[PDB]
């Protein structure tokens, strides 16, 4: 019978510290357990990587981590503990084969009874099939229309390999359109509708280090203390799709890996390497919000109290790695709880904790239905580099200093911008300037942010004074300026765009 | 197919404009509607390659072919988009053509038209001579036997680098066609 | 280095003076220590110096001085930089824009610069108290995180003059002080009751005169002798401030009395569940007060979901014992309960608050009228306080086992400071009424009524009541209460309560029976929306009709139209009563009023009356059931479907009072029978659920969660959207406070510079009406806005202005405010 499980079947591409020829796939079980050996892994989808990355946390604290606080002053001696762990520096293998012993069972993607983290019962129940081309990314759906990612006629579906279907499908099962799926007729009942994934929209925040395994027990969120619960493929016994998703104070309920949205499945082909169709569909109908905000995300509040993530923005990935860079900061409200109990000294790393590099797995799209794009951020190490190069403790720090002041400013009239220009489209008729805006305005000021990091002459100012020098402000005069410009000639449109152009002009502080 | 742009720096030009109602209240000069239209106009370079060689295979009878690639270059210069036609009726024809046939690869003429050119005069003469220099000093930079012929409406100048100078559009593409093979 | 006084520490409304940078810190001090003896209560003292390991001389020594370094980071140079100042004296440190407030600056500079007074470098005890004083203005930073090994540098703190004089200044305060030692370890809510104490401190000397007043004996210089006597005289005289700011029994109560000064052995919780207007008050100051006692802290709090209970037991509770966010700083303080249950709300300055209720043993009220979303959110509350190793006590009526299982669940995690795991056996699966519960912290055991005592406490004895469904015919959805009037109320004319659902049927019975009270018993109307003072003349004439003095005075009658104000603490006893159909708790609340005080007997009414019977309004068949639209757009539509059911297999059958009626209101949440609707009753429980989780996200973190860092305490005007707000309904045509265009509608008031006197508050709050939250708030005007002379006063700023236009001659028109018009009438009320 057509058999993949995921320990040891090569899928995710991994490439050690070494070095750093011929990359080549590895499994689950041998990444983790010489994750020692291994500077990284990685997946090409950030949406696959995003969710991928959850389990892969979430195995690294089902075993190392151990994911449950111990009781005596809990959180601290956590710290200590893993503190503990990062300082042996690896995996015990027979903890590794000790964790997949009590579940050797379960990660088969096409095992033909309660398969890894699919429903079974969804292979009957349904009249029609998904398709393929549904569980796949960037691929042409019933509906679309052929003209992207690859022709797609919604038949001879080029069958996906094993590997892309676990990747399109760990994304799907995170990332996931809301509305209009393939029916199910639960207890004789039927119901077509789906809602969102749980991530969608979204921009996460995944700390990484030298080797795979300080990456590892970094992204170790600390397990809310609670009734102990279990990721999905642990769960005993297969949910209902009606009635209120199982509650989970632990990590694995905050992970948001307890209970998807989505429901998918794999038909196998005879091979046994290939999935020739597929199945998406509504898992679960009744809404629930999950308690203990992700630790990977960034919040803001609004009105009325609702908290809600920030939602990506292709126009800040027009410059690469720019989300990258929150390690400097930090930054006001805008900061991930794992690096807020992770990267500081309030913790207890020593040496890996001045190597550390962020990543961020970026994928815009519209709440319903509807994608945009997708990007991968991570640092830059040469803003490592000229903090190191120079050996000297005061030009270290003014280094480091001019670095996070001119992100931090950078940032802030970036957002000073974007209001700037919403309240001026929006009060200019009584928007759709705000993304030609800001495209060219990231776009355009970060070359003068590289040019701000080697003490180079800028456009507004020299090299030589303390900070950013307030000249990227006079980059976002530019843009605003320039994408307005020919539509402020009437006295109309030029007082209120000006009155709202009188805006920039702060900060600025002068020479 | 290359994308066409001016050969000197254009502005926009905002066109104010207005739309009047026709039932007239107690409160009149209450037109229809005030809006901003922009418009702009000048002196665009266009340019297109046909490769024959990876193209006759596709299909076949050369005959065929050439009448597709004949058509194909005499539509280049007669059609025009058909963008706010209605409203601002743009209809026009190319004032310098240049086929030439090249064995080796295509080469476009753009970078001639890098450094902008300044007016206050006609910019086809000035347009027309500068790509004739540019073909020049290209030409006797990158020497090659490739065919070249040109018309165009303005009997003032004359174009050397641009090969023979036909008497009409038709007439070079007709014998610049039966040229390339 | 000889220290300076030329740096600022306060210039708002000096009149051109400036105030010493050093004075600010050391009177600030000085502020903590009178505050650490005369202020806070010796238990609590005795929690924080336990939790820091320390002792009371020590530990206070160590705030004193943390108070006197809250204002540190002001030794920027865009602080002092702010007016015209000379700088030119040290150089470097030019501007660079990072916008930095004061409090960030000394936040990020204080756990690099102490380590040379010996708090261990990078360790947990100098992050906590870092971050702890340096957000000092109620919102806390991250954990300085930094990337060069010389961080002192990055931060943008690079000149030694600088930096020289600020280390001058941290030693001089800190001989000051007395040189305290470190504290070994510190936790996340030590640092954040200690917070409050330190801005309390600052917001104390803060004010402008003082400043003013002591603005004559200035420093001449900065030698330790002369800030030793300025120090030394803020010790003099700071308690000038403080007391110029103003800081036969029944079988229950002889059980609790009884027995329980034997298991007051130290903190717990005493959750109490008595029958309504029994005299629960009486035991719950009681065992509230011996526990206070037996924990050491006199100061109580009440928290109370109305605002009339406040008026009234604040004078008739008193005798026998100013700004925002201060009036818990009181030490006998009682109000409502948003402003106790925002302490833990994730707002600026929470610190604040929770330092506020620090000190006390609180007291709520009214448990079961809170919805899940406000029953997890006091949860956590009480959880946290649970970790703080305070008492608490809680009124309440009879309540599911979830309620009381979750609250105690809560307090206890706060007690070991984790929460349960897989197989924790829940301490709360039963509970009796009338029964207490108490719970103590350091054991853990959980104690009721049955497990000393087997006989059952007594209580006020009654005749079991009846209930009787009747059929009620359906006219456009609505309900035809003609039918009902004319069949049951036909006996009263030879000889009533009448509760409605909502306003439709508030004002439509009213109306409705207007005509019929024209004819021509008595129809006075007291419901929901009525004005204050209208429906406080309305009560009057009813409490002292149907109430206490109804039967004790002696003029008893020989109709009341109502909305579920009955709900609140009323005093009443009717024989007829006719409500519709509703949640088997409000049946409970309301019910409790059928021959509520028969126990005294003393009213002769006629043969007519001989069996308490309660009638339910009901809805008929036309297989599972179905409500109007209106009912079920505020309950929930499986529960009523539940209670339909239920009482329906009674086969009208009498039900006792208080012992068979609760094991059905634990019934009808235990049984899934009652309810066939699989959609309506997982849609209930699934809006229930999502609500909770609604709620879990915007609330502070748990106990140890924010224990090694207290960022999490402030993520950032909020407020709660559930689900009463207090309004004030002014007449504009111009602004007039009466409908007779008298006493015109003031801009502000009485008072210095306007300031609103005790009194103002209580007239304009004497002038509000409760209006509940609609979708009319969702559309506000500008007419609705008060002015920002108005907002600094916290009774106030909550009460938004409903306009009406009274006409040349005095016509009173329904002014549209949020698509509906509002019309304040002398005998209806507002209409909407
Ligand atoms: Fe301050
Ligand atoms: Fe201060």
């Amino acid at each position: 019978p057509p058999s993949f499980d995921v320990t040891i079947a090569p899928w995710l591409i991994a490439r050690s510290r070494d070095v750093l020829a011929a990359p080549e796939m590895l499994g689950l079980r041998d990444v983790l357990i010489r994750s020692h050996e291994l500077s990284d892994v990685e997946i090409p989808l950030p949406p696959g990587a995003a969710v991928l990355w959850r389990i892969l946390a979430l195995i690294t604290a089902r075993i190392t981590g151990l994911d449950q606080p111990p009781n005596k002053n809990p959180k601290r001696k956590w710290q200590a503990r893993r503190s503990q762990i990062l300082s042996k520096g690896r995996l015990d293998p027979e903890a590794v084969d000790a964790y997949f012993a009590d579940y050797s069972e379960r990660f088969d993607l096409f095992h033909p009874e309660r398969p890894w983290l699919q429903d079974p019962r969804l292979r009957e129940e349904c009249p029609k099939t998904s398709g393929v081309n549904k569980l796949a990314w960037g691929r042409t759906a019933g509906e679309n229309q052929v003209w992207l990612g690859g022709h797609h006629h919604d038949l001879d579906p080029h069958p996906l390999d094993s590997a892309e279907a676990v990747w399109h499908l760990l994304a799907t099962l995170g990332y996931g359109p809301s509305g209009m799926c393939t029916a199910r007729v639960v207890r004789g009942r039927s119901e077509r509708n789906v809602t969102a994934g749980p991530l969608r929209g979204t921009v996460s925040y995944h700390p990484l280090g030298r080797t795979l395994f300080e990456s590892l027990i970094l992204n170790i969120p600390y397990p809310g203390t609670g009734a102990a619960d279990l990721a999905f493929w642990e769960q005993p016994e297969l949910n209902d799709p009606l009635g209120l998703p199982e509650e989970s104070a632990g990590l694995a309920g905050i992970l948001r890996l307890d209970h998807f949205r989505h429901a998918v499945l794999l038909h196998p082909s005879p091979d046994g390497s290939h999935v020739v169709d597929a199945w998406v569909t509504w898992a679960w109908r009744e809404r629930n919000i999950s308690p203990e905000l992700d630790p990977y995300l960034i919040y803001q509040t609004s009105k009325e109290g609702r908290v809600y993530p920030r939602p990506a923005e292709a126009e800040r990935a027009i410059w690469r790695d720019l989300d990258a860079l929150l390690h400097y900061g930090e930054d006001g409200n805008y900061r991930p709880t794992i690096l807020d109990n992770c990267t500081p000294l309030a913790q207890v790393p020593q040496e890996v904790l001045d190597s550390l590099r962020l990543r961020a797995f970026g994928f815009d799209q519209d709440g319903q239905a509807r994608d945009k794009q997708w990007f991968t951020a991570t640092t830059p190490a040469v803003l490592r580099w000229l903090a190191d190069r120079e050996t000297d403790d005061n030009e270290n720090a003014r280094i480091v200093r001019r670095i996070t002041l001119a992100r931090k400013a950078a940032e802030a009239l970036g957002r000073r911008l974007e209001k700037a220009c919403k309240e001026a489209w929006k009060e200019s008729n009584s928007g759709p300037w705000v993304q030609h805006g800001m495209s060219r305005y990231w776009a355009k000021a970060e070359p003068v942010f590289w040019n701000i990091v080697y003490d180079r002459p800028a456009q507004g100012y020299t090299p030589g004074m303390a900070g950013p020098g307030n000249a990227f402000n006079l980059v976002a005069l530019a843009a605003y300026d320039e994408v307005t410009g020919p539509y402020c000639e009437r006295p109309r449109v030029a007082k209120v765009v000006e009155r709202h152009r009188s805006t920039l002009f702060s900060n600025w502080t002068p020479k | 197919f290359a994308h066409a742009f001016t050969v000197h720096g254009t502005t926009v030009e905002v066109d104010f404009f207005t739309a009047v109602d026709d039932i007239p209240k107690e409160n009149d000069h209450g037109s229809g509607h005030m809006n901003a239209g922009q418009f702009s106009a000048g002196t665009f370079y266009r340019y297109a390659n046909v490769n024959l060689d990876r193209l006759v295979e596709n299909t076949g009878d050369a005959q065929t072919a050439r009448t597709a690639v004949a058509e194909f270059l005499r539509a280049f210069l007669s059609t025009v988009p058909s963008g706010k036609q209605n409203a601002t009726a743009a209809m026009t024809l190319p004032d310098l053509v240049h086929i030439a046939v090249r064995f080796d690869r295509p080469i476009s003429f753009a970078p001639a038209f890098e450094t902008a050119l300044y007016g206050s005069d006609g910019y086809t003469l000035r347009a027309c001579q500068e790509l004739n220099n540019y073909a020049e000093r290209l030409r006797e930079v990158w020497p090659d036997d490739a065919i070249r012929g040109y018309a165009t409406v303005e009997n003032k100048t004359d174009l050397a680098a641009l090969g023979e100078r036909y008497d009409s559009y038709p007439a070079l593409i007709d014998a610049m066609v039966a040229a390339a093979f | 280095p000889p220290l300076d006084l030329r740096f600022w520490a306060k210039e708002r409304g000096l009149r051109g003076k400036t105030y010493p940078l050093v004075c600010h810190s050391l009177d600030a001090a000085a502020a903590a220590l009178v505050l650490w003896n005369e202020y806070l209560s010796p238990g609590l003292r005795d929690t924080i110096a336990s939790s820091m390991e320390t002792d009371e001389e020590h530990a206070g020594h160590c705030i004193a001085f943390w108070a006197g370094l809250h204002d540190i980071g002001k030794l920027t140079r865009e602080f002092q930089q702010q007016i015209a100042i000379d700088l030119s004296a040290y150089p470097g440190e030019e501007l660079s824009g990072e916008q930095r407030s004061h409090a960030a600056a000394t936040g990020k500079w204080l756990p690099f610069a102490l380590p040379s007074l010996g708090y261990p470098n990078g360790g947990l005890v100098t992050g906590l108290v870092a971050q702890m004083l340096g957000g000092h203005h109620g919102t806390f930073h991250p954990h300085p995180s930094f990337q060069s090994r010389n961080p002192l540098a990055e931060f943008g703190f690079s000149s030694p003059h600088w930096e020289k004089q600020r280390h001058a200044l941290l030693h001089a305060v800190f001989d000051a002080t007395g040189r305290p030692t470190p504290p070994d370890m510190l936790d996340g809510p030590t640092a954040s009751v200690v917070c409050g104490l330190v801005i309390l401190a600052d917001w104390l000397v803060s004010q402008e005169d003082f400043l003013l007043e002591r603005l004559t004996s200035l420093p001449a210089d900065g030698s330790a002798s002369a800030l030793r006597a300025h120090f030394e005289t803020s010790l003099r005289r700071i308690p000038s401030l403080l007391d110029a700011a103003g800081l036969k029994p029944n079988g229950l109560q002889a059980s609790l009395a009884k027995h329980l000064p034997c298991l007051c052995t130290g903190p717990g919780l005493v959750l109490i569940t008595a029958p309504m207007g029994e005299g629960k008050t009486e035991a719950a100051y009681h065992v509230a007060d011996l526990l206070g006692k037996a924990t050491g802290r006199p100061g109580r709090f009440l928290a109370l979901p109305t605002m009339a209970t406040a008026d009234q037991m604040h004078t008739r509770l008193k005798e026998y014992a100013m700004g925002r966010k201060r009036g818990l700083l009181a030490p006998w303080a009682v109000g409502t309960i948003d402003q106790a249950l925002m302490a833990v709300l994730r707002a600026k300055h929470n610190a604040l608050r929770l330092f506020g209720l620090a000190g006390k043993v609180v007291v709520v009220d009214e448990a079961h009228a809170v919805d899940p979303y406000m029953q997890v959110l006091l949860e956590q509350l009480l959880r946290w306080l649970g970790t703080l190793d305070v008492p608490v006590v809680l009124l309440s009526a009879t309540l599911h086992h979830s309620i009381a299982n979750s609250l105690v669940k809560a307090y206890l995690e706060g007690a070991r400071g984790r929460r349960w795991n897989r197989s924790e056996p829940q301490p709360v699966s039963e509970v009796s009424y009338p029964g207490w519960l108490h719970v103590d912290a350091r054991i853990g055991k959980v104690t009721r009524s049955s497990d000393v005592d087997p006989l059952p406490i007594a209580t006020t004895p009654r005749k079991p009541l009846e209930v009787r469904l009747v059929d009620v015919p359906v006219k456009e959805g609505a309900l035809n209460r003609s039918t009902v009037l004319a069949k049951e109320l036909t006996p009263l004319v030879k000889q009533a309560a009448i509760i409605c659902t909502t306003v439709a049927e508030a004002q439509g019975v009213y109306d409705l029976l207007s005509q019929w009270f024209a004819t021509l018993p008595d129809l006075y109307l007291l419901h929901s929306r009525f004005p204050n003072r209208q429906r406080t003349e309305i009560t009057a004439t009813i409490v002292d009709l149907f109430g206490k003095e109804g039967a004790q005075s002696g003029r008893r009658p020989t109709v009341l139209v109502a909305t579920q104000v009955v709900e609140q603490s009323l005093d009443l006893d009717v024989d007829l009563m006719i409500s519709d159909l509703a949640p088997v708790s409000l049946l409970l609340q309301r019910a409790g009023r059928c021959w509520r005080h028969e126990h005294l007997g003393i009213i002769n009414r006629p043969q007519w009356a001989k069996q308490p019977e309660l009638v339910v309004l009901t809805p008929e068949q036309n297989r599972a059931p179905w409500f109007p639209r209106s009912w079920t757009s505020v309950y929930p539509l499986a529960l009523l479907q539940r209670t339909y059911t239920l009482l329906r297999r009674r086969n009208g059958a009498p039900v006792q009072i208080p012992e068979d009626v609760q094991q059905l209101v634990d019934d009808v949440y235990d049984d899934d029978s009652l309810a066939e609707d699989l959609e309506a009753d997982m849609e209930r429980m699934g809006e229930e659920l999502a609500q909770r989780g609604l709620a879990r996200n915007a609330v502070i973190p748990d106990p140890d969660d924010a224990e090694d860092n207290l960022n999490g305490l402030t993520e950032f005007a909020t407020r709660f959207g559930a689900g009463s707000v207090r309004v004030l309904c002014y007449y504009v045509g111009n602004r007039w406070l009466d409908p007779e265009c008298t006493v015109e509608f003031p801009e502000q008031g009485t008072g210095r510079e306007g300031r609103f006197t005790m009194a103002d508050c209580r007239d304009l709050v004497a002038r509000t009406i409760p209006v509940r939250m609609g979708p009319w708030a969702s559309q506000l005007t500008e007419d609705n806005h008060p002015p920002e002379a108005w907002r600094e006063s916290f009774y106030l700023r909550d009460l938004v202005l409903i306009p009406q236009r009274v006409t040349d001659e005095g016509a009173v028109l329904p002014t549209e405010t949020g698509g509906r018009e509002w019309l304040l009438d002398p005998c209806k009320g507002l209409i909407f």
